[PDB]
RNA sequence: AAGGCGGCCCCCUGGACGAAGACUGACGCUCAGGUGCGAAAGCGUGGGGAGCAAACAGGAUUAGAUACCCUGGUAGUCCACGCCGUAAACGAUGUCGACUUGGAGGUUGUGCCGGCGUGGCUUCCGGAGCUAACGCGUUAAGUCGACCGCCUGGGGAGUACGGCCGCAAGGUUAAAACUCAAAUGAAUUGACGGGGGCCCGCACAAGCGGUGGAGCAUGUGGUUUAAUUCGAUGCAA
RNA sequence: AUGUUGAUAU
């Protein structure tokens, strides 16, 4: 509705999932999708593939805001963390900063016990 | 079991 | 990792040189590390075996480089 | 095989067009041995579908493999019970292999009188793209694009 | 390698010196290993206490992303 | 000292080490009983409770699944004070002292001028010697001395009974009958592994044609018979 | 992911 040039990309890259979230500057969400809402479910869903779909979907769902320039801000260990960057990339935009966000507790709480598979 | 094999 | 896009940079450039990036700073390793809780006693043990991998590659490694194997 | 040292086997043309691709698929039409049956099918079903089309018989066999050829297949690898299947390129001799097997089993499992018809419209339908073989190529190709997350390992 | 306290044979690392603590940490502001600088044990313990009084007065910061 | 101890700052406080002397003058070593400290879990009283998580619940998986996996989740994990007194509390190696070839480090003092010494603690290798062997090897499992603790086939049993301790959980001290001809350690050759590596075979894959259904031939099993002669009867009848 | 068992003596 509102234009805004100058965005900030969020890619949520978990072990499951992908999400990428286009806000603003100021954190205000634009548009979004997701690798599970792009046509793929479990195995499938956990692919950089997913996370590239995700990624254009999210352009898509953003091309009436007139966004141009993105600040790609990276979060988690997922598969979906640079598929998702190129394809925004290869999605019109001009991409200005990467940046990892990845939360690490400097110590923190203590983690899940280990999986005995 | 099998009330007491290897065939 | 912080990675700015210079001006007059591919992105296929800047995108390796944030792999780069968050490859030093070692992100994903940390993240693996903290996805479980690993037991004191289990780190320890570990952190033995390292260095015992490293010691026994170093002594034995000299080895190889002496005798001819044809 | 292991030690992987087969290359290919000389395949002689055939005496009316002098085509080893359509050599090769006179050895697909062939059963028990009786090659000079099969030459016959081919010959009669290629004059069909030239008369039907008026392209010649290389050129109008060379429109029905165009539609049939596959470009894309999959490929099962089993990962913890559950079953990949890996897209994969088809090699050029592979896609003349498929196109040429295809169309001879959709033909087969046509229910018009002779062979050399049944081969003949199963030629036509793949031509106009509409027969079995056709679907076939599409159900492969629909499979490889399902599957097109396991493509980048 | 090489260790520059050693070197100058200083007392301690003092934790008012930025310009000398910006060259043992990264970029992500983590405290660079010894291994890596090549500094002697002593050092980088005092080094370690020196960066770790300055994050807390930030005039280092703990890490890139504040 | 052991258990253990990890952001930064201050306060109180214990030990270790080194260099120069000076001082006391065998004041030492060990130590049954005794006393203290002693992970985690646990217990009591009062706090706290983010994250995690016995129990528990649900979802899966499965023949079942009172599990592993998933979603939750209470005690607990945290603090104060008190209790418990045990751990593969391990170097499975008691303490103290002396002596006996080397090499490469780490760490922390120090002397002489980057080198050359000299102390402390420590990691790895290895010589003699020792050892059943594995290995240990100046930090000994070598060579000796002092004192203490402890063992005497496997099981029964670290159990019973009694005592002591404990709020309890239990701890501690600690038998007997009975039963067996073993149980055990280290190493050796194999074999095996839902261990690793490297290979091969129509072993998979890629294909083509079959068998399993039909009728018949034929063999076998079974049943039947007076007899249905005897043998072959996973692959390899 | 899971994925049990193999009568006695010789
Ligand atoms: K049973
Ligand atoms: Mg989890
Ligand atoms: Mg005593
Ligand atoms: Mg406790
Ligand atoms: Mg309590
Ligand atoms: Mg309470
Ligand atoms: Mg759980
Ligand atoms: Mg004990
Ligand atoms: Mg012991
Ligand atoms: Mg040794
Ligand atoms: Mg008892
Ligand atoms: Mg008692
Ligand atoms: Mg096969
Ligand atoms: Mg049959
Ligand atoms: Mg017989
Ligand atoms: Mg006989
Ligand atoms: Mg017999
Ligand atoms: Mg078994």
């Amino acid at each position: 509705r509102k234009q805004v040039s100058d965005g900030v990309a969020h890619i949520h890259a978990s072990f499951n999932n992908t999400i990428v979230t286009i806000t603003d500057r100021q954190g205000n969400a634009l548009g979004w999708a997701t690798a599970g809402g792009s046509g793929f479910r479990g195995s499938r869903k956990s692919t950089p593939f997913a996370a590239q779909v995700a990624a254009e979907r999210c352009a898509d769902a953003v091309k009436e805001y007139g966004i141009k320039n993105l600040e790609v801000m990276v979060k988690g260990p997922g598969p979906g963390r640079e598929s998702t960057i190129r394809a925004l990339n290869a999605a019109g935009f001009r991409i200005t900063n990467i940046t990892d966000v990845t939360p690490i507790p400097h110590x923190g709480c203590r983690p899940p016990k280990k999986r005995r598979v | 079991x099998x009330a007491x094999x290897a065939g | 990792p912080v990675i700015k896009v210079r001006e007059n940079e591919p992105f296929d450039v800047a995108l390796r040189r944030f792999k780069r990036s968050c490859e030093k700073a070692g992100v994903l390793a940390e993240v693996r590390r903290r996805e479980f809780y690993e037991k004191p006693t289990t780190e320890r043990k570990r952190a033995k075996a390292s260095a015992v991998k490293r010691h026994a590659k170093k002594l034995a490694r000299e080895n190889a480089r002496r005798t001819r194997l044809y | 095989p292991r030690r992987r040292v087969i290359g290919q086997r000389k395949i002689l043309p055939d005496p009316k067009f002098g085509s080893e691709l359509l050599a090769k698929f006179v050895n697909i039409l062939m059963v028990d041995g009786k090659k000079s049956t099969a030459e016959s099918i081919v010959y009669s079903a290629l004059e069909t579908l030239a008369q039907r089309s008026g392209k010649s018989e290389l050129e109008a066999f060379e429109v029905a493999l165009e539609n049939v050829r596959p470009t894309v297949e999959v490929k099962s690898r089993r990962v913890g019970g559950s079953t990949y299947q890996v897209p994969v390129e088809v090699r050029p001799v592979r896609r003349n292999a498929l196109a040429m097997r295809w169309i001879v089993e959709a033909a087969r499992k046509r229910g018009d009188k002779s062979m050399a018809l049944r081969l003949a419209n199963e030629l036509s339908d793949a031509a106009e793209n509409k027969g079995t073989a056709v679907k076939k190529r599409e159900d492969v190709h629909r499979m490889a694009e399902a599957n097109k997350a396991f493509a980048h390992y | 390698k090489f260790c520059r306290f050693t070197a100058e044979g200083v007392q301690e690392i003092d934790y008012k010196d930025i310009a000398t603590l910006k060259n043992y940490i990264t970029e992500s502001g983590k405290i660079v290993p010894s291994r890596i600088t090549g500094t002697r044990a002593k050092y980088q313990r005092q080094l370690a206490r020196a960066i770790k009084r300055a994050r807390y007065l930030s005039l280092l910061p703990y890490t890139d992303r504040h």
